[PDB]
């Protein structure tokens, strides 16, 4: 069981024993011959990386190998299921250019990546949609390879969901750049959230385009694949503070650990076969030298790569030959023009890190956001009624409007964990119905200290303290006008009459 | 590729393997984006320009 | 083996097969039709370039028919012509401004070519009609369009060509074409087989079902003017307790959708393989399990190629309308309210009164959780509250919720005006509060595929018009008061 690893030479190039001294007092048992040839990568070039790996091949009896290449020369990946293809050794590779996934490959071979495929990231893509209540958007794809995957996967959730999206027209530039109908095509988009798909240049070319159509701004959310996601430090000048953009992850899962996992999988794999039955299987003669014919009695280790567990650690590559567990992590664009990071995607949940969403500075020369207003209220019983979310399509009824507000766990503990409910009632009624006049957005969220208002010790508590300091304009709710509050803060005229009652009745 | 060529062509051999040799052409002249002509090999998979990069052919 | 393949495709009524695939799997299915006797008559047979070349050549039956490119196998002229288009590209491409060289040496130098992709741009879009092999331009997708292909037709192991595909103009050559067997004619595909089957559902007078008597036959009935009643014998499940053992034992059918059937079968001359429903639904879709909308009941094993009509109470509605071609509407009712009569209380106004439209505690309605209502009210998004306390209050069936409306256990019942209106005719114990609205007239749906559609329509246009249903009505429904 001695297999090799082949390393990136730039960000660790130092310490091939520190490499070979995986799991020293015990890395997962070694069954029998568990021991690393690892060698050393540089500049790869097709005769370079065949040359190497045959020489290699007609050595120690090699066994499955972990690619490690750092640079991203793309093809690289297909080169690699050739040699899969035509000597059974099965091999993997986890970072770098060996990452991103090239979909159908050779029955008759073995080669697994450890990226994302296109469905995967469509549907956190969908998924970031559905849980900031989004349900609208248009998007625009050039003439690029797998497009029509991509269409058609679009296609066929969003009328298999009941979420009930509002999806728009899809654009194809038949010519690009060219603004024949490209121009008008760009033009006739309503919405706010485009899912662009196209090539990091070309995207670059649209974004600079679109930029003075005046389609970005405050309420403009651009979406885009991981194939756009190239460089983590190319950021170009066409990019507006701020796009999200699933990727896997870079920042965690250290080179150290992919390694290691990767090993203990094929020592895993190999300690299964051998158990099933005591027949090892031998390596290939020689690739450079003569024809080779099929001789293997059964498929050796190929079944025996699914359904494989590594303490917590649940990759189990599909059919199709990617990881069903990626450790995908969405960022966005900050206002230094660097990546941040936000939210992971550990077994199904986004586990967003964001209650609402931040208005970012779209550019530096932009209109100010001056349609947002941060309304708020105060659970009364005819005014507003609070509820929660239902399990099913979990956004919310499709009957009001989402109202963030602020909970407390327990009493002693101060958690203040602002979750997402929906809330209808007679005061939100007419917020929409005025909204829907005045063309403004609102992130409305509930009082936290206090109900109503009263000027205690001169300082007032409830929506009053909220605008009284600045805090939140608008405090759309059950509130009486008096001579005092009118003192402290503007009112506008009435439309619903009350006053002073007297609640007696009669016993019998 | 020594002779820094700009178009290669390929075609089957004498005897048939359905794939044979388009495949490594195709793959190894991808690498540098050097567009090859096919001459007969009429199989599906190769008409999909994002696991065979360039390669034009001129049989249906 | 592909004997269960084959075995399957018998049974069918299409006689068009496409076989496509590799030359030993054309074999097989070659020796799979010669066996199961499908190479007989009105079978034309159509068969990829590849499976009529090699050792298919020699298994296939007589009548096949063939296609093939005529410059195949040849490569003089293939490479005539791509030279031809090669050097005129490059002779294109070499006036421009900022041009590189090609990498000299595979080993070393690793990055892109630009003017690579530049000239496999420019080499995609250029037409060369200068060649033996016919005018050549590459399509968008990078491949070879606009060619020929000569359709040979296997006669006796004589393979003789007739016919010409120049591209969408396919022009034919005189040739009496044989077909599998040695006819002379423009065989068939579709096939009517008039052993269609009809599924059904037991409820109102419109479906009468009771266990078979064991003599055979149900029994001997007549009705008001001494007439006996046409009866059959469907063969649906009598286990509707939940983990009862399933037998499907045969039962009585003599309901009103029955007579209906018989008309039709002799306006039209055919058969049946009656059976009931297992479950029992009109159709209310739903979820699958923590996975796409998923249909139920009878509307469920209908689209699911069980059912060939569906003749049965079926409210129409646009859920189900979206991929159903519905009949003629053969009947005319609306959606009504039932309350127990009571032995100063005033008649509810259906929802538009306002009590019925905000629930209380001491109104408990409920209709049933299968049917057209609960599908109806989530379309119209006003009234959620009510519809929440349907849901959860939701009943199965009519018969147990009027027993329950009997002693009181409901508050109110919505369904169809005309099966209240009947049941209250004869058990005049509840009365008919409420008003119409809704008003769906009652077709007959089918798949979007169906030779009856048409025939089915003008038949019930023709009954209506001539007034054969109001007999009906009158000899079977509309018969009795108090």
């Amino acid at each position: 069981l001695n297999i090799a690893v082949m390393l990136g030479h730039s960000h660790d190039v130092t310490e091939r024993e520190l490499r070979t001294l995986w799991g020293p007092e015990q890395a997962a048992g070694l069954p029998l011959d568990v021991n690393v040839v690892a060698l050393l990568m540089n500049r790869t070039d097709p005769k370079s990386l065949i040359t190497h790996v045959c020489d290699l091949m007609s050595g120690a009896r090699i066994h499955g190998l972990v690619f490690g290449d750092d640079t991203d020369q793309e093809a690289v990946a297909q080169m690699l299921d050739f040699i899969s293809s035509h000597t059974f050794v099965p091999i993997l590779g986890i970072h770098g250019g060996a990452s991103m996934i090239m979909a159908d490959k050779d029955p008759t071979s073995t080669f697994f990546q450890f990226g994302a495929s296109i469905q995967q990231q469509a549907t956190v893509m969908l998924k970031i949609m559905q849980d900031y209540d989004w349900h609208v958007f248009s998007l625009v794809t050039t003439i690029f390879p797998g497009y029509r995957e991509f269409i058609s996967f679009v296609k066929t959730t969003v009328d298999n969901s009941f979420v009930g999206w509002d999806m728009q027209n899809v654009i194809t530039l038949d010519t690009s750049f060219e603004d024949a109908k490209t121009q008008v095509q760009l033009k006739k988009i309503h919405s706010s959230v485009i899912l662009l798909y196209c090539s990091k240049d070309e995207a670059v070319l649209i974004l600079s385009e679109a930029r003075s159509l005046g389609l970005t701004g405050y309420d403009f959310f651009w979406i885009v694949p991981s194939l756009v996601s190239g460089n983590t430090e190319l950021i170009p000048k066409e990019f507006p503070s701020g796009l999200i953009s699933v990727s896997y992850d870079d920042w965690d899962y250290s080179l150290e650990a992919r390694v290691r996992d990767g090993i203990g999988i094929l020592t895993t794999a190999a300690s299964s076969m051998l158990e099933k039955f005591s027949y090892i299987p031998e390596a290939k003669a020689s690739c450079y030298g003569q024809m080779e014919r099929p001789e293997v009695p059964m498929h050796t280790l190929h079944p025996f790569m699914v359904n494989v567990t590594w303490d917590g650690k649940d990759l189990s590559f599909t059919e199709e030959g990617y990881q069903v567990h990626p450790r995908l992590v969405v960022i966005v664009l900050n206002k230094d023009r660097e990546w941040e990071k936000v939210g992971k995607w550990e077994n199904h949940t986004l586990s967003l890190r964001h209650a609402v969403w931040p208005r970012y500075k779209s550019f530096s020369d932009c209109e100010p956001d001056d349609n947002h207003l941060s309304i708020v209220t105060l659970e009364e019983a005819p005014f507003v009624i609070v509820e929660d979310i239902d399990p099913l399509t979990e956004t919310c009824v499709r009957n009001t409007v989402p109202c963030r507000k602020f909970v407390k766990i327990n009493n002693s503990t101060n958690e203040g964990m602002n979750v997402k409910k929906c809330c209808k009632g007679f005061c939100i009624d007419i917020l929409k119905k005025l909204s829907r006049t005045v063309k403004f957005t609102y992130d409305l969220y509930l009082v936290t200290n206090g109900k109503h208002g009263k000027k205690v010790n001169n300082v007032w508590n409830g929506m009053i303290g909220e605008v009284v300091y600045q805090r939140a304009v608008m405090a759309v709710g059950s509130l009486t006008i008096n001579e005092e509050r009118s003192e402290v803060v503007d009112f506008s005229v009435p439309f619903v009459e009350t006053g002073i009652s007297v609640m007696v009745s009669r016993s019998n | 590729i020594s002779s820094q060529v700009y178009a290669i062509l390929v075609s089957h051999p004498p005897t048939p393997n359905d794939h044979f040799t388009p495949t490594p052409v195709s793959y190894t002249a991808g690498f540098y984006r050097i567009p090859v002509l096919g001459l007969t090999t009429r199989m599906s998979i190769y008409s999909d320009k994002s696991i065979h990069l360039s390669f034009l052919r001129t049989v249906p | 083996n592909v004997t269960a393949l084959l075995m399957e495709a018998k049974e069918l009524e299409a006689r068009v097969i496409i076989l496509s695939a590799s030359e030993d799997d054309a074999a097989t299915v070659y020796r799979a039709a010669a066996m199961l006797n499908m190479t007989g008559s009105g079978y034309v047979w159509l068969v990829g370039e590849r499976e009529i070349s090699g050792n298919a050549l020699r298994y296939a039956p007589d009548g096949i028919l063939g296609l093939q490119l005529i410059n195949g196998k040849n490569e003089s002229a293939h490479i005539s012509d791509a030279v031809g288009v090669v050097a005129q590209a490059v002779h294109e491409l070499l006036e421009k401004e900022n041009i590189t060289d090609p990498p000299r040496g595979c080993v070393g130098n690793t990055n892109i070519w630009k003017t690579g992709p530049l000239f496999k741009r420019v080499l995609m879009s250029s037409k060369y009609a200068d060649g033996v092999t016919g005018r050549v331009e590459f399509n968008e997708d990078g491949d070879r369009k606009f060619a020929n292909y000569s359709i040979m037709n296997l006669q006796n192991r004589k393979l003789v060509q007739v016919g010409i595909y120049n591209g969408t103009h396919v022009i034919p050559n005189d040739r009496k074409i044989i077909w599998p067997g040695g006819e002379t004619e423009k065989p068939r595909g579709y096939q009517m087989s008039t052993r269609l089957k009809i599924v059904t559902i037991h409820q109102e007078p419109f479906v009468y079902v009771k266990p078979t008597l064991s003599d055979g036959t149900c029994k001997e009935e007549f009705t008001v003017n001494g007439d006996p009643v046409k009866k059959v014998i469907c063969t649906g499940p009598n286990d509707t307790s939940p983990g009862s053992p399933r037998h499907t034992v045969p039962q009585c059918c003599y309901g009103f959708c029955i007579d209906l059937l018989i008309k039709l079968a002799r306006t039209m001359n055919f058969t049946y393989e009656v059976h009931l429903v297992a479950d029992g639904k009109f159709g209310t879709q739903e979820r699958v399990n923590n996975s796409k909308k998923e249909w139920n009941g009878m509307m469920g094993e209908l689209l699911s190629g069980q059912a060939d009509m569906i003749v049965a109470p079926l409210t129409i509605n646009n859920e189900r309308a979206q991929y159903i071609e519905f009949s003629k509407p053969f009947k005319y009712q609306g959606l009504t309210i039932l309350v127990k009569k009571e032995i100063p209380e005033e008649r509810i106004t259906g929802i538009n009164d306002p009590r019925l439209r905000n629930p209380s505690d001491k109104f408990i309605y409920a209709t049933v959780k299968q049917s057209s209502v609960d599908i109806y009210f989530r379309r119209q998004v006003e009234l959620s509250t009510m519809y929440r306390h349907m849901e959860k209050h939701n009943y199965e069936s009519a018969a147990e919720a009027i027993q329950a409306v009997r002693d009181n256990k409901l508050h109110a019942f919505i369904w169809d005006s005309a099966v209240l209106e009947f049941e209250a005719s004869q058990k005049c114990d509840l009365v008919t509060t409420g008003e119409l609205f809704f008003r769906s007239g009652f077709g007959i749906g089918m798949r979007k595929d169906s030779p009856w559609k048409q025939n089915v329509s003008l038949s019930i246009l023709k009954s209506h018009e001539n007034g054969f249903m109001e007999d009906l009505d009158k000899t079977w429904v509309r018969y009795q008061e108090c």
